[PDB]
């Protein structure tokens, strides 16, 4: 069992590691990103993963970048009403030629770091 | 063909043992960033 | 720019960037579509689960492998877990670096003519090159020259390296996988009651294996003390809550690794293999060959398997040669961190296929390129 | 030797077969269930009954709750399981047990324990001098009559495919389907509940068992007769409950069976019978196959819906390729067939060697069953 554990040090630090200061790196630029083209409609997000959690913050940067204008996010709270949202917004993603596979509302709603990391890097790449 | 005519195999031992120096020290550092995200900063 | 070593065995997907010690992103390379119909009106929408996000789902998803025996069967699925990959995982655009990939020795030609095509024409990467993984494993043990058994998910084969020189009469490719031992487990949990037929259930019966196994030194004297009492016995929580005792098979699924009568195969075992390929080289560099023996791969992670591996390989050598084996504790990953020191020499920058060489000789241009 | 003759007992799911060696049909055939009262007994003078087994379980199954001993090849209850095997020896063969040997088939692929319990029963408490264990599919092919082929047996518990050549037989593509009459009875009594007929006791099974067994077969092609199923209504039939009620069975006829074919009607992931046989094929080497295409046996009772062989031959042929021939044989009496084999089997003047003694038993313990048989 002592290989096996050296085996699993070496997968809780190197590769924890490894990923752990990218994802914070990337985090405070992709904040700074959506925030800068969230300022126009004076709209501004503290903390990426809990914001894009009801998915209206995400119908607003598609309002600003796209240049039209999208249906109506639904007036409730519920978790239902949230995957309405996201969804709504994967759907206005999906209408632009934006290629997008694993990635769906409840993947967005229970928080996935990478997901949400990954389709915001998808906006900032394909969209812009 | 494959290998070039003029090479280490101490150049190759020497690269492995910089790239396990780092593992043994555990610096971190991010990776690469595009430079589309590089004009935004 | 730092460019990508992606990793595809069988079974699971490395991927990292160039000049690091360990790979960024490790996940499963299975893809999995809903079985079940869908009656909550407003749910998600999503036609397929890719990766680590199909693995908690495995209730209501039928999983799939798109490459199998070292071949892709599937490459639409294939493309799925690149474009993952790259998007997802690394968020890296993929035409801002060259790539690195790894394939088994023995594979048909339209695999690599065809990972050249896709990488080339849908991702539009500047350049791309396609490595052996068991020579890249020597890289990352640091000998110039050995014997390496390289045994994942998928395939097993052997190549011995002389010099940098990788001999082609001595590479020998056995199909005696990982998957295959998962399902001779399956077969003998039977015997004790208990019945796993889903792919989740072969997911937790994977879970099994990896977690309670081991190789004993000897056969016989381990089945009469399993016979004899009951302290080779030991427990696992079932996802549903439920208790499985295993006791004798723990030594018996990797046993077919040496014995492949077991699984009906015709094939030697694994050290018969190591040991005719050492014999289908000289003479005079069999003491290299034979005092650098090298293990990679998921497969050989099970405990006693390098103490039994000497001993069957010290039993078929002649009595005046050393045996010496090598495994290292981080031997799992070892295979991707060669191929990131082949990425960072400073001398293989002159090796990469170029994308307007791609243009000029079709995809027929990665035989020259690459061995 | 001469004049004593083993007894030769199937033991499926379902039904109990017995009967003795040399015979071309067992003696006796009954369904094996363990049925109790659950109503008040008021009648003082009647006698007290407490437990009924068999086929006048059957008759009385107004008044108890029936209990299946063996679920999907496995004996769950060991208690029922001798109270049958007491009524197969003294009510229905009339023969003492020390006086013959023993001859018992089952799955391919079970628990140690059944088989070590099953020895463990029969020479503790009965007292038999000599038992035996087999494998069902074996026997079909003895009843075959051919050295080769492949043999798929559905029963009311398990289906299983086992392929043999020249006497040999592969374990490694050895599969087995827990797919059976049983849950085929089970889909048919949920789809009754759309025409608005309700069945939830278990004395109501058996009509349903019944009304599959009368009224059922398998269409060789499934969109076609939906079609023709929607259009008109020639294919209706008429069933008489025992109270007099008449039910109209209708578009369920083909679609019970189907289940068969495609499991994902009842929400199994696993693939066909068809498929199962072809899987079992290609397991095999290559030089074999074109005997294990030409040599496919059908047996056990759920293979006797009408129109079962024309299906699995167009399906096999679909998967196969085109070059080779493609035959399912069936014969008629491919209910019985395992029992057959098991007399012949019992008959042979070279197995005598291979009886399990008792003394044997003695020496090694209910272990004795893994070292012999198969
Ligand atoms: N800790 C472990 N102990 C024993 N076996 C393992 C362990 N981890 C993985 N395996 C086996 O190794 C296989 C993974 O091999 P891997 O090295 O991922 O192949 P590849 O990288 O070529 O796809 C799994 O199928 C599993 O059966
Ligand atoms: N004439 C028939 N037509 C269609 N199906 C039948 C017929 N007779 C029996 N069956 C099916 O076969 C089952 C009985 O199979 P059986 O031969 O008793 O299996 P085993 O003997 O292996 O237990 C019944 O439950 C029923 O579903």
């Amino acid at each position: 069992d002592n290989d096996n554990s050296s085996a699993r040090l070496f997968e809780r630090s190197r590769i924890k590691a490894l990923a752990d200061e990218r994802e914070v790196v990337q985090k405070k630029t992709f904040t700074k990103w959506v925030n800068s083209h969230l300022a126009r409609v004076s709209c501004r997000i503290t903390d990426l993963y809990k914001d894009l959690r009801d998915g209206r913050m995400l119908i607003k940067l598609l309002e600003v970048l796209s240049g039209e204008m999208l249906p109506k996010p639904t007036k409730g709270k519920m978790r239902i009403h949230c995957l309405e949202n996201v969804d709504k917004a994967l759907q206005f993603l999906k209408e632009q030629r934006v290629h997008l596979e694993n990635m769906g509302s409840h993947d967005i709603v229970d928080g996935n770091h990478r997901l949400v990391l990954g389709l915001i890097w998808t906006i900032i790449l394909r969209f812009q | 063909q494959f290998v070039p005519l003029y090479t280490d195999p101490q150049e190759v031992l020497d690269m492995r043992n910089k790239i396990r120096e780092q593992n043994r020290q555990d610096v971190k550092s991010a990776g690469p960033q595009s430079q589309l995200l590089a004009s935004v900063i | 720019i730092a460019a990508l070593v992606v990793d595809n065995g069988s079974g699971m997907c490395k991927a990292g960037f160039a000049g690091d010690d360990a790979p960024r992103a490790v996940f499963p390379s299975i893809v999995g579509r809903p079985r079940h119909q869908g009656v909550m009106v407003g749910m998600g929408q999503k036609d397929s689960y890719v990766g680590d996000e199909a693995q908690s789902k495995r209730g209501i998803l039928t999983l799939k492998y798109p490459i199998e025996h070292g071949i892709v069967t599937n490459w639409d699925d294939m493309e799925k877990i690149w474009h993952h990959t790259f998007y997802n995982e690394l968020r890296v655009a993929p035409e801002e670096h060259p790539v690195l990939l790894t394939e088994a020795p023995l594979n048909p030609k339209a695999n690599r003519e065809k990972m050249t095509q896709i990488m080339f024409e849908t991702f539009n990467t500047p350049a791309m090159y396609v490595a052996i993984q068991a020579v890249l494993s020597l890289y990352a043990s640091g000998r110039t020259t050995g014997i390496v058994m390289d045994s994942g998910d998928g395939v097993t084969h052997t190549v011995p390296i002389y010099e940098g020189y990788a001999l082609p009469h001595a590479i020998l490719r056995l199909d005696l996988a990982g998957r295959d031992l998962t399902d001779y487990l399956m077969k003998i949990l039977t015997e004790r009651g208990y019945s796993f037929t889903t792919t989740a259930e072969r997911e937790i019966v994977r879970d099994i294996k990896e977690k309670l196994c081991y190789v004993a030194l000897d056969f016989e004297q381990e089945m009469a003390t399993a016979a004899s009492s009951s302290s080779l016995e030991k427990s696992y929580e079932l996802p549903d809550g439920q208790v499985i005792t295993i006791g004798n098979e723990r030594f018996r699924c990797p046993e077919a690794l040496f014995q492949p009568s077991f699984l009906g195969m015709e094939s030697c075992g694994i050290h018969e293999t190591t040991f005719n390929s050492i014999m289908k080289c000289d003479v005079d560099i069999r003491k290299d060959l034979y005092a650098n023996t090298v293990l990679s791969g998921g497969t050989t992670m099970y405990p006693g398997i390098a103490d039994r591996m000497q001993k069957e390989i010290t039993a078929l050598a002649p009595s005046t040669m050393k045996i010496k084996i090598i495994a290292p504790p981080e031997r799992k990953y070892s295979v991707w961190i060669g191929g990131s020191i082949l990425a960072s020499l400073s001398t293989f920058q002159q090796m990469w296929i170029s994308k307007q060489e791609y243009d000029e000789s079709g995809p027929s241009i990665v035989h020259r390129k690459c061995f």
